[PDB]
């Protein structure tokens, strides 16, 4: 078709970012793979 | 069944309430993993072993018991392509190379150890490893 | 036995905002806005 | 502190056993009443029975299996079927 | 048609007859943010509706018909709408013509235009789910609806059958005496959604039923969603209708590949 | 009960000089009335 | 900066026929119906003068993992529900594949951030992979209670009457209706065979089917429609030492007709459900008697 | 833009505009206490206990291992203009 | 472009404020959040009201205002601008009118506070 | 609407902007209904305004005459300490209350030359300016404070609050830094033994070596390795310094 993207102008008295609220989010492990690690005395210590 | 179902519900709150405050204590990760193995649930048990490799991935008694979880139930390719991660993580560790050899010895295919020792001698280990070859 | 601090990022990935909630602190108000360059 | 929490544990252990003997006896009269939810304290509380807790899938290995998985669900469906009758 | 297409929709309730937005009296002081009564104990604050839907009398053409509105007036379903022919929503029962226009939108919305939710609810209340197409309406509160007089369970079944019959294609009805529960399945999702709003908090008793003067004191008949059917005959019948509707779209999913080539 | 100091001497002193301590003084916009009495309190004074 | 960079997911059916459509972007609009996190929301109207505004309900991350439209919640390739798309793929493959949903409010919050995928979407996203299964669909299309007594009920049933083709009443009796066949399909064919379309708004006919007693009861209005119904019933069975019955012909299922002339009132078929199961077994013997 | 060393025995190199790690140097066996950049050569040195290694910053590439055996815990590192 | 603001009837602002006396309908839920957003700007509206107060020689003052269309807040949109020799003559004329009245009246009664 | 959204319907707000309890409160309700200064400073400010506005309403109703209107406006502005409780919430406004009292002393003596005593001086222009200038500084502060309170109502209070090193938590924070710094230096001298079990034992010797320095007793552990002994001694001397 086509898409024209327009930002709407907000009421300055309304709570801006009506989705915004303090929340805790536990985040998963990132997608990139694992790097290789590449590396008598017990009676003393 | 609810004699067992609320049993399984109650135990999972007790171990994960503890691991919440102690991400460390690798002994509790293994014990809580072994509980889910005995429930005949390998989907949940593999999750706990993957979640525990995130906390430490150099504690190789965690690695070995996750191979033992896979071979006792005789799921073989999950323990095979695991080793594409395990020794590509820690190439210097002796026991991770030895265990993936001797398990292949009991599965009797010596075409596979013909390519394992190929890399493991290109890697220049040292005297105790060259002599077993 | 404290045994471990809190890693900062577990706060930083929280989805309040990139910013805090929208609290305006008195010490984060503008001041000393012109940097000084040496010759 | 330590003695109180052991005594308060065995009190809490009694409240289940008194409850679970009610349902074993209510099964005898036929009326099946389920176990309730232990109501959520804060807003974002978890039920660890209902889902996998923090489901981390293992890896995308080159050694595609797609054969053992069948046996795993066959064993698990065999297990809870034995729980459904023999009661462990 | 005879009821709907020729007429214009009438006004069920005048605006001066509309009920007060303030609820009755639950506690000591009225909270003006949440619009509730505070400081005390609530007293089982449900109540029956003073009004109801009259399908043949109240249907007619609306301004939503001339504009091309998809959705139905929820206050028409309740029997409360005060606009009449001015209202921007449809005042008639959903039918196979309009439901064909509720095809792309009905997956996530209901027939009134309200979004559906992922989880159902702990008590299977108001709106539906966008995971499961549930065409069966639970009926409860039948003791409260009949105003605590006695009837035989065969006669209760018929009194449920009649008032639900007008609201759309009724698949099946099976009143249970062991659990006083009505399981009313329709042909369409959109007629179950319409009937759930329309008969919620109503009275079953008829004007000749000797308690028509006193029926407002009740609680009405609860209308929630119905759970999965535990008897194994319908579960195999569920498996049957799953398979045959699958093959119907096995035909069309190789026709749009045939169009693709 | 062994170490803490008794309240009863402060209350004794304060009650004695209470028409001067709780005097009407200057108007501050309102006055607080003690419940179930008609005693007005002309400051926030806990010992009184 | 991960919020605003990925693009939206709208199918061509939601978006319409219009050339160029203006949309509204709100960077912290509603929260996702699936993941319950704030996300950027989009408004559009298909035409410039529509009554209805279309709104993205789920975020782009939850839509990518299911390969679905953000509004339809239908498939991006096949435009079918997820409750169906797994079941069709479960037929082509001998494995069973589903889309699991997280109940816990934080675990569903955890679930949306992983970038793998789940369910049938791993098939339906790839063009080459999805074509092989639609190909295999064609090959499948090539493959093509005794103790309770019910006596007082059974006397009211007019077990022994004919299509005498007289006016009689509006009221008829139906049986051999099996656990199948919703009441609308009966009342459609009766309206289709009598010829009247839109039977329900006219309120010409009334049906009671009990579905546990396996028998059904029919009422008409304006009795001249009633004999016209009998005038359209072609199939008969002249029972050998009995009275004839007209037969309704739904697909593969047979429903036999007697004029009532005194039957009505719910209790007619059975008071409780077990009393209907006993009447099911009573008629199952009598239908076997009727055919052989 | 930013080089960092921590007690998890790794040295990380950072892409700051993408906010992510360009390279992870994993060769040190214990906690890496000290770093110093060369003033001329565009390289970083890092020290672990008994282990001092130098690195080129263009690639995650080991330049030299040092004769730092038996030297103990290293607290600080300093590079001079004259390659000291 | 830029056309300036439409000057609206003063009855339009009255009707909106008389409507928002009793907000029990659900139609008022977004406007209630606008009353809490207006609370940050209330000491600014107080300053505009109090600097534009009538002086004792004028009976009534008409002021330009700016109001939110939900009637949450009204700002007085003017500045009290004076000619300084005229203004000093205005107050000093008021000064002498006030000194004659205190001499001339036998008993001056003072207003009661608060007035209501 | 703010008082009701909190749930505080036992708190009554009258039309002269007094906040009145209606009831005896529980301990739980008393903790819940404490309002900040930003609420109460906003309320006292509405109360001064409602006061002045209603003085103009009485004249426009015809209850008072023009001379009484000027005397009442001039009375409010010199008695804001007596009429509102604005100083309870931001006490620096006593500068403004004392400057209006100073201006009233110099104005009353010009106005009442060869006149008597009693009301009737409505020259309110100097004290009006004092309150207009006070507003100038109160706008930015209340804009920030009311903005913070209102943001907490719709979005919540963040869970990422980092508390600073103040004088009441200084000894606790010194503890955690010395405890982490001692475990670092000892775990880097150990070859490859263990990290979890020995660690609690090591910090018990540190706390014990500090009780010995304070008691002036020598700290000798007979089978302790010499490099673990020199790290604990170095860090005990640093704490003692
Ligand atoms: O305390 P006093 O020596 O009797 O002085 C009073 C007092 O003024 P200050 O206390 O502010 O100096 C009165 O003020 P309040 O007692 O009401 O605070 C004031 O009366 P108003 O301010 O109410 O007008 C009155 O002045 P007057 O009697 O002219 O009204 C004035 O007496 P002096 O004019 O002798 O100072
Ligand atoms: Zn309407
Ligand atoms: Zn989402
Ligand atoms: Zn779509």
């Amino acid at each position: 078709h086509h898409i024209e993207v327009v930002s709407k102008q907000m009421d300055p008295l309304l709570p801006r970012f009506v989705g915004k609220k303090a929340r805790k989010v536990v985040a998963p492990t990132e997608n990139d793979e694992v790097v290789p690690v590449l590396h008598a005395d017990p009676n003393e210590w | 069944l609810e004699e067992l179902r609320e049993y399984q519900r109650r135990k999972r709150t007790e171990y994960e309430g503890y691991l919440k405050r102690n991400r460390l204590d690798m002994g509790q990760w293994i014990r809580y993993a072994q509980f889910e193995i005995e429930q005949h649930d390998m989907r949940r048990a593999r999750s706990i072993f993957e979640r525990a490799l995130l906390v430490d991935s150099s504690f190789i008694p965690l690695w070995i018991r996750y191979i033992d979880a896979e071979l006792k139930v005789k799921c073989i390719n999950h323990a095979r392509n695991l080793m594409n991660r395990a020794i590509s993580t820690l190439p210097r560790v002796d026991k991770l190379w030895y265990k993936y050899l001797i398990v292949e010895e009991s599965l009797n295919n010596v075409e596979i150890v013909r390519s394992l020792y190929t890399k493991w001698c290109s890697l220049e280990p040292g005297v105790n490893a060259w002599n077993s070859f | 036995t404290s045994h471990r601090p809190q890693l900062e990022a577990r706060s930083g990935a929280k989805a309040a905002a990139y910013t805090p909630t929208g609290i305006e602190h008195a010490r984060l108000l503008p001041g000393h806005t012109t940097l000084k360059y040496r010759k | 502190k330590a003695t109180r929490k052991i005594r308060e544990r065995m009190l809490e252990e009694s409240k289940r056993i008194a409850e679970l003997q009610k349902r074993r006896e209510l099964k005898q009269a036929g009326i099946n009443v389920a176990i309730k939810k232990p109501k959520k304290k804060y807003g974002t509380d978890i039920d660890y029975n209902e889902d996998i807790v923090y489901e981390q899938a293992p890896m995308p290995g080159i050694y595609d299996t797609s054969t053992e998985d069948r046996q795993i669900k066959k064993k698990f469906e065999q297990f809870e079927r034995k729980v459904n009758r023999k009661g462990l | 048609m005879t009821s709907w297409r020729d007429k214009s929709a009438k006004v069920q309730v005048k605006e001066s007859e509309l009920p007060s937005s303030i609820p009755a009296q639950t506690g000591l002081t009225f909270n003006i943010w949440y619009n509730k009564w505070s400081q005390g104990f609530a007293g089982n604050t449900r109540f029956v509706s003073p009004f109801a839907l009259q399908p043949q009398l109240h249907s007619g053409k609306t301004r939503g018909d001339n504009d091309g509105q998809l959705f139905f007036c929820l206050f028409f379903a309740k029997g409360m709408c005060c606009l009449g022919p001015k209202c921007e929503y449809l005042h008639h029962i959903p039918d196979e013509e309009d439901i064909g226009k509720l095809a792309l939108r009905t997956e996530v919305l209901d027939c009134f235009g309200r979004e559906k939710f992922a989880d159902y609810r702990e008590d299977m209340g108001g709106i539906g789910s966008f995971r499961k197409k549930n065409k069966t309406l639970y009926v409860g509160g039948i003791d409260g609806a009949l105003n605590s007089k006695h009837l035989k369970p065969a006669q209760i079944e018929s009194r449920i059958r009649f008032v639900f019959s007008r609201l759309g294609d009724i698949d099946r009805i099976r009143y249970v005496e062991s659990k006083n529960c009505g399981f009313v399945k329709f042909k369409y999702q959109a007629n179950a959604e319409f009937a759930k709003e329309a008969m919620s908090n109503q009275t079953l008793l008829l004007p000749s039923d000797k308690e028509w003067d006193d029926r407002r004191e009740g609680t009405g008949l609860l209308v929630k969603w119905a759970n999965e059917d535990p008897d194994p005959a319908a579960q195999k019948r569920l498996q049957e209708e799953l398979k045959l509707e699958s093959l119907n779209m096995m035909v069309h999913l190789i026709n749009n590949n045939t169009n693709s080539a | 009960q062994r170490t803490g100091l008794s309240q009863i001497p402060n209350r004794r002193f304060t009650l004695w000089w209470s028409p001067t301590i709780n005097r009407a003084n200057v108007y501050v916009g309102f006055l607080v009335q003690l419940d179930l009495t008609g005693i007005f309190l002309h400051g926030k004074i806990p010992t009184l | 900066d991960e919020i605003n960079e990925p693009p939206p997911n709208i199918c061509e059916q939601c978006l319409g026929d219009e050339a160029n459509i203006r949309m509204t972007k709100i960077p912290q609009g509603s929260e996702c119906k699936i993941c319950t996190l704030p996300f950027t929301l989009y408004h559009f109207k298909t035409s410039k003068r529509s009554n209805n505004i279309i709104k993205t309900l789920i975020c782009v991350r939850c839509a990518t993992q299911r390969n679905i439209c953000q509004c339809c919640m239908l498939d991006s390739r096949w435009h079918i529900p997820i409750q169906l798309r797994d079941h069709l793929i479960s037929l082509v493959n001998e494995e069973n594949v589903m889309t699991e949903e997280a109940k816990n409010d934080m675990m569903k919050r955890f679930l949306s951030l992983k970038n793998v995928k789940l369910g049938g979407a791993q098939i339906t996203s790839d063009p080459s992979e999805a074509d092989n299964i639609v190909d295999k669909l064609k090959n499948i299309l090539l493959r093509a209670y005794a103790s309770v007594d019910i006596s007082h009920i059974l006397k009211k049933l007019p077990l022994n009457e004919s299509f005498l083709k007289n006016p009689s009443t509006k009221s008829f009796f139906l049986y051999n209706i099996d656990a199948s066949i919703p009441e609308w399909k009966i009342t459609d064919t009766v309206s289709q065979l009598l010829g009247i379309k839109k039977w329900k708004d006219g309120n010409s006919l009334s049906l009671i089917v009990n579905h546990k007693a396996k028998c059904g009861g029919l009422r008409f209005q304006s009795s001249e429609l009633g004999e016209r119904f009998v005038s359209k019933i072609s199939e008969t069975l002249v029972t050998p030492k009995g009275l004839k019955r007209g037969v309704l012909l739904i697909d593969r299922f047979r429903i036999f007709i007697i004029p009532w002339s005194s039957g009505f009132s719910a209790a007619s078929f059975g008071t409780n459900t077990a009393e209907n199961i006993k009447l099911s077994l009573s008629l199952n013997k009598l239908i076997q008697l009727e055919l052989g | 833009q930013v080089v960092s060393s921590s007690t998890d025995a790794t040295v990380r190199l950072w892409d700051v505009v993408a906010g992510k790690t360009m390279k992870v140097l994993t060769h040190h066996k214990r906690s890496v206490r000290a770093t110093a950049l060369h003033p001329k050569e565009f390289s970083v040195a890092s020290a672990c206990t008994d282990d001092i290694r130098s690195w080129g910053l263009a690639e995650g590439s080991l330049l030299t291992n040092f004769e730092s055996e038996k030297t103990g815990i290293i607290n600080t590192l300093s590079i001079n203009q004259d390659d000291v | 472009l830029y056309t300036p603001k439409a000057e609206m009837p003063p009855e339009h602002l009255r009707k909106i404020i008389n409507t928002h006396s009793d907000m029990a309908s659900k139609m008022y839920n977004t406007d209630k959040k606008a009353f809490l957003g207006a609370l940050k700007y209330l000491p600014h509206a107080i300053l505009k009201l109090l600097e534009n107060m009538p002086h004792p020689w004028e009976q009534a003052k008409e002021v330009k205002v700016l109001y939110h269309t939900s009637g949450a807040i009204t700002f007085v949109n003017e500045t009290p601008r004076v000619i300084e020799p005229v203004y000093t003559a205005q107050w000093s004329a008021t000064w002498i009118a006030m000194r004659r009245e205190k001499r001339d009246r036998t008993h001056f009664k003072r207003m009661r506070f608060p007035p209501f | 609407l703010l008082i009701h959204r909190k749930g505080l319907t036992y708190l009554h707000l009258d039309y002269n902007f007094n906040l009145k309890p209606t009831k005896t409160l529980t301990t739980k309700e008393r903790k819940k209904s404490r309002l900040g200064n930003s609420f109460h400073l906003m309320r006292e400010l509405l109360k001064m305004m409602k006061l002045i506005v209603d003085t103009h309403v009485q004249f426009r109703l015809g209850n008072v005459d023009a001379f009484q209107l000027a005397d009442g406006i001039h009375y409010i502005l010199n008695h804001i300490g007596q009429l509102t409780g604005i100083y309870r919430y931001k006490y620096k406004v006593m500068h403004q209350i004392r400057a209006c009292k100073d201006l009233k002393h110099i104005i009353y003596y010009k106005f009442n030359k060869n006149l008597g005593k009693g009301p009737g001086c409505g020259f309110w222009q100097p004290a009006w300016r004092v309150w207009l200038n006070f507003l100038r500084g109160t706008i930015p502060l209340l804009e920030r404070y009311i903005g913070n309170l209102i943001t907490r109502q719709f979005e919540g209070r963040s869970n990422e609050i980092v508390k600073t090193t103040t004088k009441q938590r200084l000894d606790a924070y010194y503890d955690l830094e010395l405890r982490n710094s001692v475990m670092d230096d000892i775990l880097e001298m150990m070859p490859e033994s263990i990290r979890q079990k020995k660690a609690r034992t090591i910090l018990q010797h540190l706390s014990e070596a500090w009780r010995c320095w304070k008691a002036n007793i020598p700290w000798d552990v007979p089978g302790m390795p010499a490099p673990i002994k020199k790290i604990i001694e170095r860090y005990i001397k640093s704490k003692a310094d």
